[PDB]
RNA sequence: AACGAGACUCUGGCAUGCUAACUAGUUACGCGACCCCCGAGCGGUCGGCGUCCCCCAACUUCUUAGAGGGACAAGUGGCGU
Protein backbone atom coordinates (compact mmCIF):
# COMPACT_ATOMS: atom_id res chain seq x y z
CA UNK A 1 0.00 0.00 0.00
CA UNK A 2 1.30 3.48 0.91
CA UNK A 3 1.42 5.67 -2.21
CA UNK A 4 0.81 9.05 -0.53
CA UNK A 5 1.10 11.78 -3.16
CA UNK A 6 4.22 13.95 -3.18
CA UNK A 7 4.43 17.74 -3.35
CA UNK A 8 5.44 17.81 -7.05
CA UNK A 9 1.94 16.48 -7.84
CA UNK A 10 0.06 18.75 -5.42
CA UNK A 11 1.93 21.87 -6.60
CA UNK A 12 1.12 21.50 -10.29
CA UNK A 13 -2.37 20.03 -9.75
CA UNK A 14 -3.52 23.29 -8.12
CA UNK A 15 -1.91 25.42 -10.88
CA UNK A 16 -3.46 23.34 -13.72
CA UNK A 17 -6.97 23.68 -12.20
CA UNK A 18 -6.67 27.45 -11.72
CA UNK A 19 -5.75 28.35 -15.30
CA UNK A 20 -7.68 25.61 -17.12
CA UNK A 21 -10.77 25.36 -14.90
CA UNK A 22 -13.13 25.32 -17.90
CA UNK A 23 -11.50 22.40 -19.75
CA UNK A 24 -12.04 20.00 -16.82
CA UNK A 25 -14.72 17.32 -16.68
CA UNK A 26 -14.96 14.88 -13.80
CA UNK A 27 -13.93 11.77 -15.77
CA UNK A 28 -10.41 10.38 -15.43
CA UNK A 29 -9.69 9.90 -19.13
CA UNK A 30 -10.90 13.31 -20.32
CA UNK A 31 -8.92 15.14 -17.60
CA UNK A 32 -5.83 13.13 -18.59
CA UNK A 33 -5.87 14.12 -22.26
CA UNK A 34 -6.38 17.81 -21.32
CA UNK A 35 -3.26 17.77 -19.08
CA UNK A 36 -1.39 16.16 -21.99
CA UNK A 37 -2.28 19.07 -24.30
CA UNK A 38 -2.17 22.10 -21.96
CA UNK A 39 1.24 21.04 -20.65
CA UNK A 40 3.77 18.28 -21.14
CA UNK A 41 4.35 15.90 -18.28
CA UNK A 42 7.64 14.15 -19.21
CA UNK A 43 6.62 10.70 -17.92
CA UNK A 44 3.61 8.51 -18.59
CA UNK A 45 3.13 7.17 -15.06
CA UNK A 46 3.42 10.72 -13.66
CA UNK A 47 0.69 11.84 -16.10
CA UNK A 48 -1.67 9.11 -14.86
CA UNK A 49 -1.19 10.45 -11.30
CA UNK A 50 -1.57 14.20 -11.89
CA UNK A 51 -4.86 13.58 -13.79
CA UNK A 52 -6.29 11.50 -10.94
CA UNK A 53 -5.60 14.17 -8.33
CA UNK A 54 -6.91 16.92 -10.65
CA UNK A 55 -10.09 14.76 -10.85
CA UNK A 56 -10.20 14.27 -7.05
CA UNK A 57 -9.88 18.03 -6.44
CA UNK A 58 -12.56 18.93 -8.99
CA UNK A 59 -15.07 16.87 -6.95
CA UNK A 60 -14.56 19.09 -3.90
CA UNK A 61 -14.40 22.42 -5.80
CA UNK A 62 -18.06 21.83 -6.80
CA UNK A 63 -18.88 22.08 -3.09
CA UNK A 64 -17.58 24.83 -0.77
CA UNK A 65 -14.42 26.80 -1.47
CA UNK A 66 -11.02 25.13 -1.27
CA UNK A 67 -8.38 26.87 0.82
CA UNK A 68 -5.37 25.93 -1.31
CA UNK A 69 -6.31 27.57 -4.60
CA UNK A 70 -8.82 30.03 -6.06
CA UNK A 71 -11.23 30.13 -8.97
CA UNK A 72 -13.21 33.03 -10.39
CA UNK A 73 -16.82 32.17 -9.48
CA UNK A 74 -15.94 31.72 -5.79
CA UNK A 75 -14.42 35.22 -5.77
CA UNK A 76 -17.71 36.37 -7.33
CA UNK A 77 -19.78 34.86 -4.50
CA UNK A 78 -17.13 36.19 -2.03
CA UNK A 79 -17.82 39.70 -3.33
CA UNK A 80 -21.59 39.08 -3.22
CA UNK A 81 -21.40 38.16 0.49
CA UNK A 82 -18.99 41.06 1.10
CA UNK A 83 -20.91 44.11 -0.06
CA UNK A 84 -24.33 43.58 1.52
CA UNK A 85 -25.90 40.79 3.55
CA UNK A 86 -29.72 40.52 3.52
CA UNK A 87 -29.94 40.67 7.33
CA UNK A 88 -29.99 44.47 7.75
CA UNK A 89 -30.27 47.71 5.87
CA UNK A 90 -31.22 49.48 9.12
CA UNK A 91 -28.88 50.70 11.81
CA UNK A 92 -29.25 48.47 13.83
CA UNK A 93 -33.01 48.33 14.24
CA UNK A 94 -32.99 52.15 14.45
CA UNK A 95 -34.01 52.52 18.11
CA UNK A 96 -32.26 50.74 20.99
CA UNK A 97 -32.63 51.92 24.59
CA UNK A 98 -30.25 51.47 27.53
CA UNK A 99 -30.49 51.08 31.32
CA UNK A 100 -29.30 53.65 33.96
CA UNK A 101 -25.66 54.45 34.76
CA UNK A 102 -25.44 54.94 31.01
CA UNK A 103 -28.23 57.52 31.33
CA UNK A 104 -26.12 59.39 33.90
CA UNK A 105 -23.28 59.73 31.37
CA UNK A 106 -25.72 61.03 28.76
CA UNK A 107 -27.22 63.49 31.29
CA UNK A 108 -23.81 65.14 31.65
CA UNK A 109 -23.27 65.25 27.87
CA UNK A 110 -26.54 66.91 26.77
CA UNK A 111 -28.67 63.96 25.72
CA UNK A 112 -32.03 63.14 27.23
CA UNK A 113 -34.12 61.00 24.87
CA UNK A 114 -34.90 57.38 23.94
CA UNK A 115 -34.18 55.50 27.17
CA UNK A 116 -35.69 52.82 29.39
CA UNK A 117 -35.10 52.10 33.07
CA UNK A 118 -34.39 48.81 34.77
CA UNK A 119 -32.20 48.70 37.86
CA UNK A 120 -31.15 45.00 37.80
CA UNK A 121 -30.22 43.26 41.07
CA UNK A 122 -26.83 42.83 42.75
CA UNK A 123 -24.39 41.24 41.79
CA UNK A 124 -21.82 39.03 39.97
CA UNK A 125 -23.05 35.44 39.81
CA UNK A 126 -25.36 36.26 42.71
CA UNK B 1 -51.95 13.65 -24.12
CA UNK B 2 -48.52 12.66 -25.42
CA UNK B 3 -46.46 11.65 -22.41
CA UNK B 4 -43.78 9.10 -21.59
CA UNK B 5 -43.74 5.70 -19.90
CA UNK B 6 -40.62 3.74 -18.89
CA UNK B 7 -40.50 0.87 -21.37
CA UNK B 8 -37.60 -1.28 -20.24
CA UNK B 9 -33.83 -1.46 -20.03
CA UNK B 10 -31.17 -3.45 -21.92
CA UNK B 11 -28.11 -5.16 -20.43
CA UNK B 12 -24.89 -6.41 -22.00
CA UNK B 13 -21.95 -4.04 -21.55
CA UNK B 14 -18.93 -3.59 -19.29
CA UNK B 15 -18.25 -0.02 -20.45
CA UNK B 16 -20.16 3.26 -20.61
CA UNK B 17 -22.49 3.65 -23.59
CA UNK B 18 -20.89 6.25 -25.84
CA UNK B 19 -23.36 6.39 -28.75
CA UNK B 20 -26.41 4.63 -30.08
CA UNK B 21 -27.84 4.77 -33.59
CA UNK B 22 -30.59 2.95 -35.50
CA UNK B 23 -31.16 2.46 -39.24
CA UNK B 24 -34.74 3.18 -40.49
CA UNK B 25 -34.29 0.25 -42.91
CA UNK B 26 -34.36 -2.16 -39.97
CA UNK B 27 -35.90 -0.57 -36.84
CA UNK B 28 -35.81 -4.12 -35.41
CA UNK B 29 -32.04 -3.79 -35.16
CA UNK B 30 -30.34 -1.20 -32.99
CA UNK B 31 -26.62 -0.56 -32.67
CA UNK B 32 -24.53 0.66 -29.76
CA UNK B 33 -20.96 1.54 -28.88
CA UNK B 34 -19.21 1.53 -25.53
CA UNK B 35 -15.92 1.92 -23.66
CA UNK B 36 -15.63 -1.88 -23.41
CA UNK B 37 -14.08 -1.42 -26.87
CA UNK B 38 -16.80 -3.25 -28.80
CA UNK B 39 -19.94 -2.29 -30.71
CA UNK B 40 -22.88 -4.57 -29.96
CA UNK B 41 -25.60 -5.38 -32.48
CA UNK B 42 -28.85 -6.33 -30.78
CA UNK B 43 -31.86 -8.50 -31.46
CA UNK B 44 -35.00 -6.76 -30.28
CA UNK B 45 -37.75 -8.85 -28.85
CA UNK B 46 -40.64 -6.63 -27.83
CA UNK B 47 -41.38 -8.70 -24.70
CA UNK B 48 -41.42 -6.61 -21.54
CA UNK B 49 -39.62 -9.31 -19.53
CA UNK B 50 -36.49 -8.10 -21.32
CA UNK B 51 -36.47 -5.79 -24.29
CA UNK B 52 -33.67 -7.32 -26.34
CA UNK B 53 -30.68 -9.63 -26.35
CA UNK B 54 -27.21 -9.07 -27.95
CA UNK B 55 -27.11 -10.90 -31.29
CA UNK B 56 -23.38 -10.57 -32.00
CA UNK B 57 -20.51 -8.52 -30.66
CA UNK B 58 -18.06 -6.91 -33.06
CA UNK B 59 -14.54 -7.02 -31.64
CA UNK B 60 -11.18 -5.43 -32.31
CA UNK B 61 -10.02 -2.13 -30.86
CA UNK B 62 -7.29 -1.11 -28.40
CA UNK B 63 -9.11 1.92 -27.03
CA UNK B 64 -12.71 3.21 -26.71
CA UNK B 65 -15.21 3.35 -29.54
CA UNK B 66 -16.45 6.93 -29.44
CA UNK B 67 -19.12 7.20 -32.13
CA UNK B 68 -20.78 4.75 -34.45
CA UNK B 69 -23.19 5.25 -37.33
CA UNK B 70 -25.22 2.98 -39.59
CA UNK B 71 -25.22 2.70 -43.38
CA UNK B 72 -28.18 3.89 -45.45
CA UNK B 73 -28.62 0.26 -46.55
CA UNK B 74 -28.13 -1.11 -43.02
CA UNK B 75 -25.72 -3.71 -44.46
CA UNK B 76 -22.59 -1.81 -43.37
CA UNK B 77 -21.63 0.01 -40.21
CA UNK B 78 -18.73 2.27 -39.41
CA UNK B 79 -16.92 3.27 -36.23
CA UNK B 80 -14.58 5.98 -34.94
CA UNK B 81 -12.25 5.09 -32.11
CA UNK B 82 -9.68 6.58 -29.70
CA UNK B 83 -6.98 4.30 -31.16
CA UNK B 84 -6.77 6.81 -34.02
CA UNK B 85 -8.34 4.56 -36.66
CA UNK B 86 -11.74 3.78 -38.13
CA UNK B 87 -13.20 0.49 -39.30
CA UNK B 88 -15.77 -0.37 -41.93
CA UNK B 89 -17.82 -3.34 -40.82
CA UNK B 90 -19.87 -5.91 -42.69
CA UNK B 91 -22.76 -6.33 -40.31
CA UNK B 92 -23.62 -9.90 -41.32
CA UNK B 93 -20.90 -11.88 -39.51
CA UNK B 94 -18.01 -9.53 -38.72
CA UNK B 95 -15.04 -9.33 -41.08
CA UNK B 96 -13.96 -5.67 -41.52
CA UNK B 97 -13.75 -4.56 -45.17
CA UNK B 98 -11.23 -1.83 -44.51
CA UNK B 99 -9.45 0.00 -41.72
CA UNK B 100 -8.62 3.64 -42.36
CA UNK B 101 -5.03 4.51 -41.53
CA UNK B 102 -3.93 7.97 -40.69
CA UNK B 103 -4.40 10.18 -37.66
CA UNK B 104 -1.94 11.03 -34.87
CA UNK B 105 -4.58 11.23 -32.12
CA UNK B 106 -8.15 10.15 -31.35
CA UNK B 107 -11.07 10.04 -33.78
CA UNK B 108 -13.94 11.43 -31.76
CA UNK B 109 -16.72 11.97 -34.27
CA UNK B 110 -17.58 10.31 -37.51
CA UNK B 111 -20.55 10.26 -39.86
CA UNK B 112 -21.64 8.47 -42.99
CA UNK B 113 -23.22 10.19 -45.99
CA UNK B 114 -26.56 9.61 -47.70
CA UNK B 115 -24.99 8.65 -51.05
CA UNK B 116 -22.50 6.35 -49.24
CA UNK B 117 -19.37 7.78 -50.86
CA UNK B 118 -18.17 10.41 -48.37
CA UNK B 119 -17.20 9.79 -44.76
CA UNK B 120 -15.84 12.49 -42.44
CA UNK B 121 -14.02 12.46 -39.13
CA UNK B 122 -13.40 14.81 -36.22
CA UNK B 123 -10.11 14.37 -34.42
CA UNK B 124 -8.05 15.72 -31.54
CA UNK B 125 -5.48 16.33 -34.29
CA UNK B 126 -7.52 19.54 -34.80
CA UNK B 127 -8.30 18.38 -38.32
CA UNK B 128 -11.50 17.55 -40.11
CA UNK B 129 -10.70 15.15 -42.93
CA UNK B 130 -12.66 13.49 -45.71
CA UNK B 131 -12.47 9.82 -46.57
CA UNK B 132 -13.30 7.81 -49.67
CA UNK B 133 -15.16 4.53 -49.08
CA UNK B 134 -12.06 2.79 -50.50
CA UNK B 135 -10.31 4.10 -47.38
CA UNK B 136 -8.13 6.88 -48.76
CA UNK B 137 -8.10 10.64 -48.26
CA UNK B 138 -10.10 12.72 -50.73
CA UNK B 139 -9.21 15.89 -48.83
CA UNK B 140 -7.82 17.06 -45.49
CA UNK B 141 -8.86 20.28 -43.75
CA UNK B 142 -5.98 22.01 -42.01
CA UNK B 143 -6.64 25.61 -43.05
CA UNK B 144 -9.29 27.67 -41.26
CA UNK B 145 -9.72 24.72 -38.88
CA UNK B 146 -10.55 24.69 -35.18
CA UNK B 147 -7.79 25.74 -32.76
CA UNK B 148 -8.94 23.06 -30.32
CA UNK B 149 -10.39 19.52 -30.47
CA UNK B 150 -13.14 18.74 -32.99
CA UNK B 151 -16.26 17.75 -31.09
CA UNK B 152 -18.76 16.73 -33.74
CA UNK B 153 -19.28 16.92 -37.48
CA UNK B 154 -22.46 16.19 -39.43
CA UNK B 155 -23.58 15.67 -43.00
CA UNK B 156 -26.51 17.95 -43.82
CA UNK B 157 -29.55 16.70 -45.79
CA UNK B 158 -30.27 19.25 -48.51
CA UNK B 159 -31.89 19.67 -51.92
CA UNK B 160 -28.64 18.50 -53.50
CA UNK B 161 -25.93 20.93 -52.39
CA UNK B 162 -22.90 19.79 -50.32
CA UNK B 163 -22.78 21.27 -46.82
CA UNK B 164 -21.23 19.75 -43.68
CA UNK B 165 -21.26 21.07 -40.11
CA UNK B 166 -18.19 21.19 -37.84
CA UNK B 167 -17.90 22.30 -34.22
CA UNK B 168 -14.93 22.29 -31.89
CA UNK B 169 -13.91 23.21 -28.36
CA UNK B 170 -12.86 26.68 -29.55
CA UNK B 171 -16.53 27.68 -29.00
CA UNK B 172 -17.40 28.13 -32.66
CA UNK B 173 -19.43 26.26 -35.25
CA UNK B 174 -18.01 26.25 -38.75
CA UNK B 175 -20.07 25.27 -41.76
CA UNK B 176 -18.17 24.04 -44.80
CA UNK B 177 -19.15 23.73 -48.46
CA UNK B 178 -17.34 21.14 -50.56
CA UNK B 179 -15.49 21.87 -53.81
CA UNK B 180 -13.90 24.98 -52.37
CA UNK B 181 -13.74 23.64 -48.80
CA UNK B 182 -14.23 27.15 -47.43
CA UNK B 183 -15.88 28.63 -44.37
CA UNK B 184 -19.54 29.19 -45.27
CA UNK B 185 -19.82 31.09 -41.97
CA UNK B 186 -18.57 31.26 -38.38
CA UNK B 187 -21.12 31.26 -35.59
CA UNK B 188 -19.97 32.64 -32.25
CA UNK B 189 -21.83 31.82 -29.06
CA UNK B 190 -21.76 29.56 -25.99
CA UNK B 191 -19.41 30.15 -23.09
CA UNK B 192 -17.39 26.99 -22.62
CA UNK B 193 -16.52 24.24 -25.09
CA UNK B 194 -19.01 22.63 -27.47
CA UNK B 195 -19.98 18.98 -27.03
CA UNK B 196 -22.45 18.39 -29.82
CA UNK B 197 -24.45 19.70 -32.76
CA UNK B 198 -27.14 18.06 -34.86
CA UNK B 199 -29.08 19.07 -37.95
CA UNK B 200 -32.83 19.04 -38.61
CA UNK B 201 -34.11 16.29 -40.99
CA UNK B 202 -35.27 19.07 -43.36
CA UNK B 203 -31.86 20.71 -43.01
CA UNK B 204 -31.82 24.43 -42.39
CA UNK B 205 -30.98 24.48 -38.69
CA UNK B 206 -28.18 23.59 -36.32
CA UNK B 207 -29.10 22.91 -32.70
CA UNK B 208 -25.83 23.25 -30.79
CA UNK B 209 -24.91 22.80 -27.15
CA UNK B 210 -21.95 22.28 -24.90
CA UNK B 211 -20.55 22.95 -21.43
CA UNK B 212 -22.88 25.97 -21.31
CA UNK B 213 -25.77 23.54 -21.66
CA UNK B 214 -27.76 26.15 -23.56
CA UNK B 215 -29.44 25.30 -26.84
CA UNK B 216 -28.76 28.03 -29.39
CA UNK B 217 -30.35 27.85 -32.80
CA UNK B 218 -28.62 28.91 -35.98
CA UNK B 219 -29.77 29.22 -39.57
CA UNK B 220 -27.78 27.27 -42.12
CA UNK B 221 -28.54 29.38 -45.19
CA UNK B 222 -29.85 32.65 -43.70
CA UNK B 223 -26.96 32.84 -41.24
CA UNK B 224 -28.87 34.32 -38.31
CA UNK B 225 -28.90 33.73 -34.56
CA UNK B 226 -32.54 32.82 -33.88
CA UNK B 227 -32.61 32.45 -30.09
CA UNK B 228 -31.21 30.66 -27.04
CA UNK B 229 -32.88 28.45 -24.41
CA UNK B 230 -31.68 27.40 -20.95
CA UNK B 231 -31.11 23.67 -21.26
CA UNK B 232 -29.67 23.00 -17.81
CA UNK B 233 -26.18 22.26 -16.52
CA UNK B 234 -24.67 20.47 -19.52
CA UNK B 235 -25.97 18.88 -22.71
CA UNK B 236 -23.79 16.17 -24.16
CA UNK B 237 -25.97 14.92 -27.00
CA UNK B 238 -28.92 16.23 -28.99
CA UNK B 239 -31.25 14.60 -31.49
CA UNK B 240 -34.26 16.05 -33.35
CA UNK B 241 -37.37 13.88 -33.82
CA UNK B 242 -38.10 12.41 -37.28
CA UNK B 243 -41.89 12.85 -37.19
CA UNK B 244 -42.22 15.98 -35.05
CA UNK B 245 -40.56 19.29 -34.40
CA UNK B 246 -39.37 18.31 -30.96
CA UNK B 247 -35.81 18.34 -29.64
CA UNK B 248 -34.57 15.94 -27.00
CA UNK B 249 -31.78 17.18 -24.73
CA UNK B 250 -29.62 14.83 -22.66
CA UNK B 251 -28.71 16.29 -19.27
CA UNK B 252 -27.23 14.40 -16.32
CA UNK B 253 -30.13 13.34 -14.03
CA UNK B 254 -32.86 13.60 -16.65
CA UNK B 255 -33.63 13.85 -20.34
CA UNK B 256 -35.53 17.01 -21.26
CA UNK B 257 -37.89 16.56 -24.20
CA UNK B 258 -38.83 19.94 -25.66
CA UNK B 259 -41.70 20.92 -27.90
CA UNK B 260 -40.51 23.59 -30.31
CA UNK B 261 -43.88 24.96 -31.45
CA UNK B 262 -44.55 26.57 -28.97
CA UNK B 263 -41.28 26.52 -27.04
CA UNK B 264 -41.89 24.59 -23.84
CA UNK B 265 -40.76 21.44 -22.01
CA UNK B 266 -43.14 18.51 -22.54
CA UNK B 267 -41.82 16.25 -19.76
CA UNK B 268 -38.63 15.32 -17.95
CA UNK B 269 -37.64 11.66 -18.06
CA UNK B 270 -36.59 10.35 -14.68
CA UNK B 271 -35.13 6.90 -14.33
CA UNK B 272 -34.70 4.83 -11.14
CA UNK B 273 -34.24 7.11 -8.14
CA UNK B 274 -32.33 4.54 -6.00
CA UNK B 275 -30.60 5.96 -2.91
CA UNK B 276 -26.93 6.73 -3.55
CA UNK B 277 -24.77 9.74 -2.65
CA UNK B 278 -23.60 12.36 -3.67
CA UNK B 279 -21.71 13.19 -6.87
CA UNK B 280 -24.08 11.91 -9.58
CA UNK B 281 -26.62 9.89 -7.56
CA UNK B 282 -28.12 8.68 -10.89
CA UNK B 283 -25.60 8.12 -13.75
CA UNK B 284 -25.29 10.93 -16.31
CA UNK B 285 -27.07 10.49 -19.63
CA UNK B 286 -24.56 10.99 -22.40
CA UNK B 287 -26.14 9.88 -25.69
CA UNK B 288 -29.62 9.40 -27.07
CA UNK B 289 -31.30 8.56 -30.35
CA UNK B 290 -34.86 8.26 -31.64
CA UNK B 291 -36.33 5.27 -33.43
CA UNK B 292 -37.76 5.94 -36.90
CA UNK B 293 -41.23 5.05 -35.57
CA UNK B 294 -40.92 8.03 -33.23
CA UNK B 295 -42.76 6.12 -30.50
CA UNK B 296 -39.64 4.93 -28.72
CA UNK B 297 -36.37 6.59 -27.87
CA UNK B 298 -33.25 5.16 -26.33
CA UNK B 299 -30.58 6.59 -24.05
CA UNK B 300 -26.93 5.97 -23.22
CA UNK B 301 -25.81 6.10 -19.61
CA UNK B 302 -22.57 5.52 -17.72
CA UNK B 303 -23.92 2.58 -15.69
CA UNK B 304 -23.55 0.43 -18.85
CA UNK B 305 -27.29 0.31 -19.59
CA UNK B 306 -29.55 1.57 -22.35
CA UNK B 307 -32.88 2.67 -20.91
CA UNK B 308 -35.89 2.57 -23.23
CA UNK B 309 -39.00 4.79 -23.13
CA UNK B 310 -42.17 4.90 -25.19
CA UNK B 311 -44.70 7.67 -25.92
CA UNK B 312 -48.18 6.96 -24.58
CA UNK B 313 -51.29 8.98 -25.37
C1' A C 1 15.27 26.95 -1.05
C1' A C 2 18.83 22.61 -1.77
C1' C C 3 20.67 17.08 -1.20
C1' G C 4 18.58 11.95 0.15
C1' A C 5 13.28 9.74 -0.11
C1' G C 6 10.07 9.75 -4.38
C1' A C 7 10.49 10.88 -9.51
C1' C C 8 14.10 7.88 -12.95
C1' U C 9 16.32 3.23 -15.62
C1' C C 10 15.89 -2.04 -16.41
C1' U C 11 12.70 -6.48 -15.73
C1' G C 12 7.99 -9.24 -15.11
C1' G C 13 2.56 -9.18 -15.88
C1' C C 14 -2.35 -7.15 -20.12
C1' A C 15 -2.96 -6.80 -26.68
C1' U C 16 -6.66 -12.17 -32.16
C1' G C 17 -5.08 -3.50 -31.95
C1' C C 18 -0.73 -1.33 -35.07
C1' U C 19 4.24 -2.44 -37.76
C1' A C 20 6.66 -7.32 -40.89
C1' A C 21 9.28 -11.61 -41.60
C1' C C 22 11.91 -18.74 -46.89
C1' U C 23 18.50 -16.99 -40.92
C1' A C 24 10.54 -17.46 -37.84
C1' G C 25 5.96 -20.08 -38.16
C1' U C 26 0.93 -21.25 -39.04
C1' U C 27 -3.06 -22.38 -42.19
C1' A C 28 -4.66 -23.68 -46.80
C1' C C 29 -4.78 -26.40 -50.68
C1' G C 30 -2.08 -28.07 -55.21
C1' C C 31 -0.48 -32.37 -54.14
C1' G C 32 1.92 -36.72 -55.77
C1' A C 33 4.38 -40.55 -52.51
C1' C C 34 4.34 -43.98 -47.86
C1' C C 35 1.17 -46.46 -44.27
C1' C C 36 -3.11 -49.30 -41.95
C1' C C 37 -8.63 -50.26 -42.97
C1' C C 38 -8.08 -48.24 -38.50
C1' G C 39 -13.89 -45.75 -39.02
C1' A C 40 -18.62 -44.94 -43.41
C1' G C 41 -17.18 -47.44 -47.88
C1' C C 42 -13.87 -51.72 -50.93
C1' G C 43 -8.44 -50.96 -50.95
C1' G C 44 -10.56 -45.50 -54.11
C1' U C 45 -12.76 -41.29 -51.98
C1' C C 46 -14.30 -38.97 -47.25
C1' G C 47 -11.81 -39.03 -42.13
C1' G C 48 -7.27 -40.20 -39.12
C1' C C 49 -1.10 -40.52 -38.65
C1' G C 50 3.71 -37.82 -39.66
C1' U C 51 7.42 -36.92 -43.53
C1' C C 52 9.04 -35.52 -48.28
C1' C C 53 6.45 -32.06 -51.93
C1' C C 54 5.43 -27.38 -51.26
C1' C C 55 4.10 -22.31 -54.37
C1' C C 56 4.52 -17.25 -58.56
C1' A C 57 -0.68 -19.48 -52.33
C1' A C 58 -2.92 -17.07 -48.04
C1' C C 59 -1.98 -15.15 -43.29
C1' U C 60 1.04 -13.21 -38.78
C1' U C 61 -2.87 -16.28 -33.78
C1' C C 62 1.59 -19.02 -32.07
C1' U C 63 7.73 -17.33 -32.44
C1' U C 64 10.62 -12.76 -33.07
C1' A C 65 11.17 -6.89 -31.80
C1' G C 66 9.76 -2.23 -32.69
C1' A C 67 6.25 1.86 -32.28
C1' G C 68 1.80 2.62 -29.05
C1' G C 69 -2.24 1.96 -25.55
C1' G C 70 -3.51 0.24 -20.37
C1' A C 71 -3.82 1.23 -13.55
C1' C C 72 -4.97 6.51 -11.72
C1' A C 73 -6.89 5.02 -5.19
C1' A C 74 -10.33 5.36 -11.14
C1' G C 75 -15.75 3.86 -9.58
C1' U C 76 -19.00 2.25 -5.40
C1' G C 77 -19.86 1.31 0.04
C1' G C 78 -17.75 2.29 5.10
C1' C C 79 -14.26 5.36 8.09
C1' G C 80 -11.30 9.91 8.88
C1' U C 81 -11.47 17.10 10.93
Amino acid sequence: MGRVRTKTVKKAARVIIEKYYTRLGNDFHTNKRVCEEIAIIPSKKLRNKIAGYVTHLMKRIQRGPVRGISIKLQEEERERRDNYVPEVSALDQEIIEVDPDTKEMLKLLDFGSLSNLQVTQPTVGM
Amino acid sequence: TEQMTLRGTLKGHNGWVTQIATTPQFPDMILSASRDKTIIMWKLTRDETNYGIPQRALRGHSHFVSDVVISSDGQFALSGSWDGTLRLWDLTTGTTTRRFVGHTKDVLSVAFSSDNRQIVSGSRDKTIKLWNTLGVCKYTVQDESHSEWVSCVRFSPNSSNPIIVSCGWDKLVKVWNLANCKLKTNHIGHTGYLNTVTVSPDGSLCASGGKDGQAMLWDLNEGKHLYTLDGGDIINALCFSPNRYWLCAATGPSIKIWDLEGKIIVDELKQEVISTSSKAEPPQCTSLAWSADGQTLFAGYTDNLVRVWQVTI
